[PDB]
RNA sequence: AUGUAA
RNA sequence: CGCGGGGUGGAGCAGCCUGGUAGCUCGUCGGGCUCAUAACCCGAAGGUCGUCGGUUCAAAUCCGGCCCCCGCAACCA
RNA sequence: UGAAACUCAAAGGAAUUGACGGGGGCCCGCACAAGCGGUGGAGCAUGUGGUUUAAUUCGAAGCAACGCGAAGAACCUUACCAGGCCUUGACAUGCUAGGGAACCCGGGUGAAAGCCUGGGGUGCCCCGCGAGGGGAGCCCUAGCACAGGUGCUGCAUGGCCGUCGUCAGCUCGUGCCGUGAGGUGUUGGGUUAAGUCCCGCAACGAGCGCAACCCCCGCCGUUAGUUGCCAGCGGUUCGGCCGGGCACUCUAACGGGACUGCCCGCGAAAGCGGGAGGAAGGAGGGGACGACGUCUGGUCAGCAUGGCCCUUACGGCCUGGGCGACACACGUGCUACAAUGCCCACUACAAAGCGAUGCCACCCGGCAACGGGGAGCUAAUCGCAAAAAGGUGGGCCCAGUUCGGAUUGGGGUCUGCAACCCGACCCCAUGAAGCCGGAAUCGCUAGUAAUCGCGGAUCAGCCAUGCCGCGGUGAAUACG
RNA sequence: AGCGCCGGCCAACUCCGUGCCAGCAGCCGCGGUAAUACGGAGGGCGCGAGCGUUACCCGGAUUCACUGGGCGUAAAGGGC
């Protein structure tokens, strides 16, 4: 049960409730992040990728 | 549903007209047919029985494999009819004549418990270590605890025995008591070696490693411990103690023998000055004869187990579960689950039933 | 097992972001997915030509894609023709001023993503792994690099056994902050599975 | 004190 | 029906004769130490006292009957 | 003196590189010691093993699995189970056959999915005033190729990560020694947090590591002065409130400053000890950063991907249940067992962050959760926001108690389609165990441990005592 | 027109089936799921009215060493 799933998340619900954050690169339905749509794993990736605009590395 | 719990009994038919030989049997049903009409078939009633009670064995057989085939497809047409009338009472009687041949379907698939005397006799399972080692030991407990949670399935009695704990971890050893109905049916089609192959915890580098280990199993009979003798097969010899004693030995009959007619046996007794106190001991003494040998018949069988089972070596399998690509292999007949760890929890139903064959 | 991105590594110190421009918590989402979409389209499309870097920019409502390749023909057509056929594609996704320029790639044989796109083609083509990373290495090294690297992970020949193959030459400091190393990665899809390629190059310390 | 068997 | 000694947790044994408390060792169950096991450490559970019949307020214990068990004895012709 | 049958594909000699030793020498790390606070005992929260179940989906397994993937399971999620269902499919592309297909609006049935239906109406684009044939994005039923699978293999794999280990190491080039594996360099003496550096040497150099270059905190300067701040005058309805000014503090960029530089002492040097100057001194405090490789380590359930398997089903939709079970067992935590304490009233001092059916000032209703009004704020302006410990005053007086809040009854608030399983919060009543914890065991050397509160991600809500950050108060002890 | 062979020795390589099973084997060793080592096929190599196998003899065996070996630690200096 994925690719329904990617797909359903999508789609409108019964209620507002049934709407769910699926990380839009990989389709991660956990640790979404609402401000990047992307699951952990793919803000990590993209970060040291670069492509995440003034995004970087934490060091303090 | 029931559109589906006649389609599953149209998968027990055919099972049932493979193993049993669907066309071995109408044909041989057709010449004990060519045999008996003649008039002239009575001409030794030995012959006729053999051949008159095998025909009623196999339209026991044929005919109810032809009451199935076409007594299902006069349903399949009787539940459609009913739906699009309204008419509710043409699906009461679709299913009642249904629950029928489900019924002569069931009875008639006892011809693979009905093979084997007494089987219904709360049987005991023992499982026990050996090949692999350690690996092994812990390979019978995994498959010792597997039978447990079978039995909790079906509805028997867990009474374990005997163990034996292994050295470093698992089980040497285990009997179970799995008093039930049909209990020995069917954990029959259990005996064997169970082959396991996968990365032993107990490899210092962590090894694919292959460990065996059995499972016999033996009905229940009872004690069968003492057995009756009549003096009208004992033949008991009096004459004269021999050795010191005195005139009072001379002409005294004391000493007796006690020759068991049939098993040939004798024993003899002078200790006492009486001839019943030494008849009392050749009594004794007796017993403990027939005793013995009716001893060395049981030992005697229970060596043909011994010589006839073994022996949790390699190349000796009925079933390989191999954990390390998930298939359980019964390489007897032979299916090829792939959930191996729904089969160790007691899913031998896949394997028990199609195995009875 | 360790060895952290030396791009994502050096954002804002020695190494530039791709993707730049600004948005705020309301838009961020949905501007950055289409984006990615922008990098989809022509990631495909543009492999013929060379691809090597995606610059992207943004001002308010229109966006200007600048595309690095060593073959800028491949990318723009036939006297501009397909330059102009795919600013039209991909301004009918996007739906805004989508300007698609084309810059050189001077050396593409000192540019890593480049070195690396090469090898794993070369491995899709059955030749020898280890000779193609002797080989990719030398002429980075040849084209001036003060150091180079290349590792090949996967069933290298189409072995059972996965191993790890690796060369190098000159300096290559992953630790160093101030000496500028361009990475790059290539996926090569074969009859027997996939093979991952690592490259670095040493451009200098600057 | 010990740790079998790819 | 010879005399006399026994039968008690899973095993082996104390406690009876001076009636009211059943205790010791091992084993067992839980937890620790160890990569893991044994050893070791902490804690726990566990017994119709062979039975049947009652004496006494009260029987493992006193007194009989039966059941097995070990030892001795079975001589003079 | 001295066989054979049988049996093995070796038994051996020396030397090489490692690993190990209940061998040695020299070293280091909260490893021990020296201390402080705990865990193991109680109650509860959470994860796990078991067992249970129609299903209690799956993975993680000593260190380095167990408040771990889960940075938000009532439905959704959800991968499991039961039942009701769908066959070109929830999704991709390309066809063939007959049709209009757009798109919007309803009926019945039904738990929904679905099933059986009744309607308005593709404006498109080629000839013509035109009927009308002709374009096709798009649908209906079919037939196809196909899609689809959280099904298997992390022992076929990429990527990513854990780990030894921030450990001081791992190699190469040329030369030299050896038949050769290999050694030399890299050892040795001194020094350092360090293969750090000095000296010596059949070595001479070099690479990956070490260190540095990067970020926060420390002192100061430049630029800049509201939405931030008032040292000084004015007015001051006492609210930087208004004028006014940018000194301050602050904010955020850019720089300076510390290099054993200077003095004394030891030393061949490298360095070591002490002193001054200095906000800061011997690497100033913290972060980022993880060598060749190891664990056939982890992950096919993020994703990618070879091979294998399912195609009216191992695909897909829905409703309900399960993932929350409970005889037990372990890990991680929260609250405690009290007077250096608990409670009540009043009263101060933080930082870092967040904010449009978002935070919500102030007002009213209600014991309260909250509800109803309603100002402000695209944020140094407005709000979350009370910081708590602390401080002042009062009550308690050693009592399983004004300790402790588990359990349970009842009455509600809010979110949400819906709080039975299975939410949080408020109120009244209930007021358990627990009197400091066996064997055993963990963390921490300075703004550290202990203790006290605040914010955030995830998120309708929330089972968060979890995690990631933030500051307040602020120790003990280190012979070795 | 057939016979042997195609892991290394040793010349001739891929697909399927099987899954420490069936089996191969002269030695080293293959097979426990993707086998150039088993069985089949295609392809190839080697010989050809033959091709393989078994047994035996000499050779490789410089491994009884006259040609032409050794005895400190490998087998081997007699206790003197
Ligand atoms: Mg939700
Ligand atoms: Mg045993
Ligand atoms: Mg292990
Ligand atoms: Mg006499
Ligand atoms: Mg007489
Ligand atoms: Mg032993
Ligand atoms: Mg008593
Ligand atoms: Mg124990
Ligand atoms: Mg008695
Ligand atoms: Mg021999
Ligand atoms: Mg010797
Ligand atoms: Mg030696
Ligand atoms: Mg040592
Ligand atoms: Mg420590
Ligand atoms: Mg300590
Ligand atoms: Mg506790
Ligand atoms: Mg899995
Ligand atoms: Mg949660
Ligand atoms: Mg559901
Ligand atoms: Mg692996
Ligand atoms: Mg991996
Ligand atoms: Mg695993
Ligand atoms: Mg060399
Ligand atoms: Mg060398
Ligand atoms: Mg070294
Ligand atoms: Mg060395
Ligand atoms: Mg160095
Ligand atoms: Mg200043
Ligand atoms: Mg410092
Ligand atoms: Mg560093
Ligand atoms: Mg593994
Ligand atoms: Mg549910
Ligand atoms: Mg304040
Ligand atoms: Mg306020
Ligand atoms: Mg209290
Ligand atoms: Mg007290
Ligand atoms: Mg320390
Ligand atoms: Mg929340
Ligand atoms: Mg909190
Ligand atoms: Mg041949
Ligand atoms: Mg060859
Ligand atoms: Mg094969
Ligand atoms: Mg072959
Ligand atoms: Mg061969
Ligand atoms: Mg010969
Ligand atoms: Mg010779
Ligand atoms: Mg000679
Ligand atoms: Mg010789
Ligand atoms: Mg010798
Ligand atoms: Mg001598
Ligand atoms: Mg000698
Ligand atoms: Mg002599
Ligand atoms: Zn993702």
């Amino acid at each position: 049960a994925r690719k329904a799933l990617i797909e359903k998340a999508k789609r409108t619900p019964k209620f507002k409730v049934r709407a769910y954050t699926r990380c839009v690169r990989c389709g991660r339905a956990r640790s979404v992040y609402r401000f990047f749509g992307l699951c952990r794993i793919c803000l990590r990736e993209l970060a040291h990728k670069g492509q995440l605009p003034g995004v970087r590395k934490a060091s303090w | 549903p029931v559109n589906n719990r006649i389609q599953d009994l149209t998968e027990r038919s055919d099972v049932l007209r493979g193993y049993l030989d669907y066309d071995a049997k109408k044909e041989r049903l057709e010449e004990v047919n060519a045999e008996l009409e003649q008039p002239d078939v009575w001409n030794e009633p030995e012959r006729a029985q053999a051949l008159g009670k095998e025909r009623s064995s196999l339209e026991a057989v044929v005919d109810t494999l032809d009451q199935m085939k076409q007594g299902l497809e006069d349903v399949s047409g009787l539940l459609e009819l009913a739906v699009e009338a309204d008419d509710e009472e043409t699906f009461n009687e679709a299913v009642a004549e249904l629950d029928a041949l489900e019924e002569k379907l069931a009875q008639l698939e006892f011809r693979r418990m009905f093979s084997g005397e007494y089987d219904s006799a709360d049987c005991y399972l023992d499982i026990q270590a050996g090949s692999g080692g350690t690996e092994a030991q812990d390979w019978a407990s995994m498959l010792e605890r597997m039978y447990l949670r079978w039995a909790e399935s079906r509805g028997f009695k867990t009474e374990i025995i005997e163990e034996s704990e292994g050295e470093v971890a698992g089980i040497k050893s285990v009997t179970i008591k799995i008093s039930g109905d049909y209990a020995y049916g069917w954990l029959r089609t259990e005996t064997g070696v169970h082959r396991l192959v996968r990365k032993s915890p107990f490899d210092s580098g962590g090894r694919r490693h292959t460990s065996f280990s059995s499972a016999f199993v033996y009905p229940e009979v009872d004690d069968d411990i003492d057995i009756e003798i009549n003096p009208a097969d004992l033949r008991i010899d009096v004459y004269r103690t021999s050795g010191a004693g005195g005139q009072h030995v001379n002409r005294t009959e004391s000493a007796v023998r006690i020759t068991h007619i049939p098993t040939g046996i004798v024993t003899q007794c002078q200790n006492d000055r009486s001839q019943h106190k030494n008849k009392d001991q050749a009594m004794k003494q007796m017993k403990a004869k027939l005793y013995e040998v009716e001893m060395q018949k049981k030992n005697a069988e229970k060596q043909a187990m011994e010589d006839n089972k073994s022996d949790i070596g390699w190349g000796s399998q009925i079933r390989s579960y191999v954990l390390d690509d998930s298939r359980i292999k019964d390489l007897r007949t032979g299916v090829e689950t792939r959930n191996t760890q729904a089969v160790l929890d007691g899913s031998l139903d896949q394997f028990i039933e199609a195995s009875l064959k | 097992g360790n060895k952290i991105h030396p791009i994502g590594f050096r954002l804002g110190i020695t190494r530039d972001w791709e993707s730049r421009w600004y948005a705020g918590k309301k838009q961020y989402r949905h501007l950055l997915l289409e984006d990615q979409r922008i990098r989809g389209l022509l990631e495909k499309e543009l492999y013929s030509a060379g691809l090597a870097r995606v610059d992207i920019e943004r001002a308010a409502d229109n966006v200007a894609v600048t595309v690095h390749v060593a073959k800028p023909g491949v990318v723009i057509g036939r006297g501009g023709e397909r330059i102009r056929v795919l600013r039209e594609e991909l301004a009918k996704l996007t739906g805004k001023n989508v300007a698609l320029n084309v810059q050189e790639v001077q050396n593409p044989n000192l540019s890593a993503p480049l070195v690396a796109q090469r090898v794993a083609e070369q491995i899709e083509r059955r030749f020898a792994v280890r000779r193609a990373i002797k080989q990719a290495v030398q002429r980075v090294m040849e084209s001036g690099a003060k150091g180079a690297k290349v590792i090949v992970s996967g069933r290298i020949g189409g072995a059972e056994q996965a191993r790890t193959e690796w060369a190098a030459q000159g300096r290559v400091p992953l630790h160093t902050l101030r000496a500028n190393i361009d990475y790059g990665f290539a996926l090569a899809r074969t009859t027997y599975g996939v093979l991952g390629v690592k490259a670095y190059i040493f451009l200098g310390e600057v």
